[PDB]
């Protein structure tokens, strides 16, 4: 029920769709490429995890045409997951930061409140008095 | 937070009199005092405003006086229709700013008359349902004071009967007192000779309608 | 030409809450200022709450504080008393009146016009119609009339006949029971020879419960 | 469309300018170098896609001189590529958060103003007061 | 106390032990594996350190089962790293824009509030002049 | 210019010191290890150009221990000038939002200023009024 | 801006007189106007402060009066000391408090006395240089009415001679006129008969000092 | 022991800048309002700028506007009128004073205590010792001076042997010359017996001029 959780708990799961798309499409029609390794889908896994994070080893990778169209795809995801990541973090700390400046508000506004105010007070407070000096003073 | 007390409560006194009615504030009003005078029933009506001047539509015989913290609405020539309830109240203070006083309720004094009877039955569709209600009325007489008692075969009735008095009138200036004596069907068969006690102010002998059931 | 119009007053349990409003209409209540004074029934006048809808004011009496809240809207020309913790000495007849602001000299008129008061009335006890009975005559100097006998809440008319029978008549003021509802009888005093010859009715309008009533009256 | 796809779809489509000079340039330039398998551009595509976002691999690469120049400038635009999408994930975040301090900043400061305003008109009432206890009351 | 330095070389140091479980639990599950050079620890030094960063060699990596889930543990801390960084590089930068801040809405305030109290002043100046008008010259 | 190029083309300055400092120590640590090509400088420049990035080919790489040191050194740099393009841009950017900010203030504050001590003038105003009505109607 | 106009610039009285100045305001000051009476030299001295009252240290001989917007100062019993400039100021406005008037300077009328003519060569020492300058004196007189007029070899000269009084004298209240004629060497030697013509109030004979240059 | 100090006047060509200061001795200028009020030289009193330092206020004179500044420092005591696009016309003598501020009843005393003022010379006009020549007498009644002739700026002061020849001395106001400098001659009338007999030099001290001089009257 959180759009925070179905934001991040929800795009971290259609991450494990590029994933199982990445050591399962691009394995397959590598099955038969000159120099393929990535022939098997359990052994071939090595392969969208290199690519991802763009760490790239080289014991596992494609040279066919449909093989590396659907390994251009698995890369881009890794910086898809890198952002919202970054974005989860700088979420909490300034959500810390949002509430430091929440007590920067109030204790900004609750000066600017009361001590405020209290010139109205005033403000009444001398206007009585003339309302006196006059008539306390003629009738 | 100003206070303010009337004086007094009310009076008696006759057409063409002279009435003076006193107002004593709790602190220095200056002078934004003002005069109702309210007729039961309706709103009350704009008499004297600066405790000085009178509303623009005011008998010439309201007068508006005052000493620093004591008004006085004065009425020189008090006609036969002033025969109402006054309310003094002031418009100075910073709550605000009405306070009104206590009221003065100014009835008139006339001669004492004495209660003119009449009695009623209990209704018949008041029988059909489950109690008997018997009242007696007084019509118009003056000094409110009047005792009614009640009579099932000439035993004295007590605590069921409930009185309530109209307010002097405008022109005949007469109280008129009502008695209801209501008991169930059953305890208002159970006799038969019911009568009204009517003593009173103006009545060498007390009048005592009453009638006959039945019959 | 000038007058001011309460409504909404009614019936309310304890604790609940109302909406008065005092449709003006002679004045811009722009720059008037609104009173709300209640009389108790049957006591003295009480002032509840004001509103200066020109500065941008509101007054209570330190008699309601959370309780009420008068208010104004200038678009549509009324002020509203609002009141909300009722309690059972809230019941009343609630006027508004008006007193020129601070502005020229006109202030210094009191409440210079009010108008005729809608009648609240608090209490736990629930609507009830009453019936009423006849008071047959007997024997040039009558006396008849009606009852208007169990009934609640005040209060109600007793007019004769579409305005037939209007001198001779004394409807008493109402006086409540040891049960809990109203009591109330018109008498009526008429010639003798008008027994038989004229007839004699009373109207009967309870209108806070609905009831509508005609009743003639015979010896 | 939009200018965030004219800033974002723009500059994706620059990013293929910079995937096919890679496999274009490089490929051409190694064409005969002492370990050239890089030869052919269609081969040497799955060249530009290990740069860009450092994956590396090993099945394509120069040893030439003028291949290696314009091979630094494929991997420089990868992260160029990565800013500007960490650039416009905080280009319409922040344009949330910017619909957040308009609505909020607004709403304080008329609040505030008009909190400042009755307390003119708390003036207004009492002069004009004080104004009606003065010659009013002496003519 | 710092806590950027409790918080940037705390993480960093954290950092150290994804690089201290990465050529030491999956060098010693790549000690038989069919192509394991992984094998050493000494050796496989190199391998943790092209995984977090993602550089990615080639010339020492797994083959195995429980070797690989003990790499992307790996290259997951690379990544929380290089935002911690971050996080100190704007910790001290908007810790002088912090010094902005606090010097321009300090100075802007502190400055209008008194142009208010100027304008008070104003009334007092008034209120004791009317006084005087007063009282002291009705007696 | 302010502490921006010094602080931008102060680092990447710094960060060519890590690009001297991976092809020359990590280069002469490899001038005799069981399966050196990173012996030469000229040919092994192609090592910290995959290293900072981290693209990671493997056609120029180090097997020695104090070669690793100096290796580690390189893909540090690589980050902390991302970070610092980061800065430098953000820097761009953000000097035109303290620009917008200059706009909203001069109007924020000017609206506060001509329309506010417009108050004062009024203040005054009504003063004059009694000043005027006490010695207009008294003497 | 409140304005103010004394009255009058200046009088003539004896001791012992009754003197009263008039000050007419522009506009509305209620009570806000002050006395200064100052004494050649010095700085002003505070006389009456609410236009009613007086300072903690006047004499009693100084009185202050109001008819709403003109007010007036006034010495009964005119002392020998109390010879000076008189400044009606007033502190009302809102401008500042200050704004004075033109000043009533009282000085005093004794009998007519004498008062002699001399005349006096230009120095030859002041003709070492460029100018010269001949110079009249009237001694010790009274109406400072003087009219001296220069004149040389009997012709009239106009505009060059400038006049300076002294100011009354504490004991003979007489002014001195000195008038002075200046003329550049050539022109002083371009003639020969340097006159002084002087006319006055107690002048039965004009008299005419004068000399010839180099005799 | 209240009394004020005005310090700072002096000589400045045209439409320069100078500051005088009121030094206060005997009050908080805390409380209190300060005036500067200059006089013209030999022509009548002006007010010039006032500084009300407990209210945060300053008032100035509409003679002038943009170019003075009477502002105030309290840690210190006094007030200080600035004088920037000096006139020819701003040649005066400047006085300050005091009037309490609007606080009990002692606003109404108005300007209490003034200093004894500063002398402000604004003229193009160069500073110069003065040249006196001798004017011999000529025939009981003799009447013979001085002239200190070509001087300024004010002021000299003219006496006949240190106090010794007070008598029948007539020393006159300087008056101002189409030349920018000041010229005045002192005379005194003498027996004619003393003329050989007794001896008359006239002192002279200009003070601006750093210069003094005697001269002997031969005749």
């Amino acid at each position: 029920s959180a759009l925070q959780w179905r934001a991040a708990g929800a795009a971290t799961v259609l991450l494990v769709i590029v994933l199982l798309a990445g050591s399962y499409l691009a394995v397959l029609a590598e099955r038969g490429a000159p120099g393929a390794q990535l022939i098997t889908y359990p052994r071939a896994l090595w392969w969208s995890v290199e690519t991802a994070t763009t760490v790239g080893y080289g014991d596992l990778y494609p040279v066919t045409l449909w093989g590396r169209l659907v390994a251009v795809v698995v890369m881009v995801a890794g910086i898809t997951s890198f952002g919202l990541v970054t974005a989860a973090l700088a979420t909490w700390f300034v959500g810390q930061e949002q509430q430091q400046q929440q007590q920067f508000v109030r204790h900004s506004e609750k000066a600017a409140e009361e001590a405020y105010t209290r010139t109205t007070r005033a403000l009444h407070e001398r206007f009585d008095r003339l309302e006196r000096m006059l008539d306390d003073n003629r009738r | 937070d100003i206070q303010m007390t009337q004086s007094p409560s009310s009076l008696s006194a006759s057409v063409g009199d002279r009435v003076t009615i006193t107002c004593r504030a709790s602190q220095d009003v200056n002078t934004a005092v003002a005069w109702y005078q309210q007729k039961p029933g309706k709103a009350p009506k704009l008499l004297i405003y600066s405790a000085s001047f009178l509303e623009s539509g005011v008998p010439s015989r309201f007068s508006g006086s005052r000493s620093g913290t004591d008004f006085t609405l004065t009425i020189s020539s008090l006609q036969p229709e002033d025969f109402a309830t006054y309310y003094c109240q002031q418009y100075y203070s910073y709550s605000a700013p009405v306070t009104f006083g206590q009221g003065t309720k100014v009835e008139i004094k006339r001669t004492v008359a004495a209660p003119s009877v009449f009695i009623f039955p209990p209704s018949d569709e008041q029988l059909k349902s489950g109690t008997a209600s018997v009242v007696c009325l007084l019509n118009n007489f003056y000094p409110r004071e009047a005792k009614v008692q009640w009579k099932v075969d000439n035993a004295l009735q007590s605590g069921n009967s409930q009185e309530s008095v109209t307010e002097q009138d405008s022109k005949d200036s007469t109280y008129s007192l009502s008695s209801t004596l209501t008991l169930s069907k059953a305890d208002y068969e159970k006799h038969k000779v019911y009568a009204c006690e009517v003593t009173h102010q103006g009545l060498s002998s007390p009048v005592t309608k009453s009638f006959n059931r039945g019959e | 030409e000038v007058q001011l119009v309460e409504s909404g007053g009614g019936l309310v349990q304890p604790g609940g809450s109302l909406r008065l409003s005092c449709a003006a209409s002679g004045f811009n209540i722009s720059s008037y200022s609104i009173h709300w004074v209640r009389q108790a029934p049957g006591k003295g006048l009480e002032w509840v709450a004001s509103i200066s809808s020109y500065y941008s004011s509101t007054y209570y009496a330190d008699s309601v504080k959370g309780r009420f809240t008068i208010s104004a809207d200038t678009s549509k020309n009324t002020a509203y008393l609002q009141m909300n913790s009722l309690r059972a000495e809230d019941t009343a007849v609630y006027y508004c009146a008006r007193q020129p602001s601070y502005h020229m000299y006109s202030w210094w008129v009191a409440l210079d016009y009010w108008g005729q008061g809608t009648l609240v009335t608090v209490s736990s006890a629930s609507t009830k119609g009453p019936s009423v009975f006849p008071l047959a005559p007997s024997s040039g100097t009558a006396a008849l009339g009606c009852l208007v006998k169990d009934y609640f809440p005040e209060p109600v008319t007793v007019s004769w006949n579409s305005g037939a029978l209007t001198s001779g008549v004394h409807t008493f003021p109402a006086v409540l029971q040891s049960s809990g509802l109203y009591s109330l009888s018109s008498v009526v005093t008429v010639p003798s020879s008008s027994l038989g010859t004229q007839t004699y009715i009373c109207n009967v309008n309870h209108k806070p419960s609905n009831t509508k009533v005609d009743k003639k009256v015979e010896p």
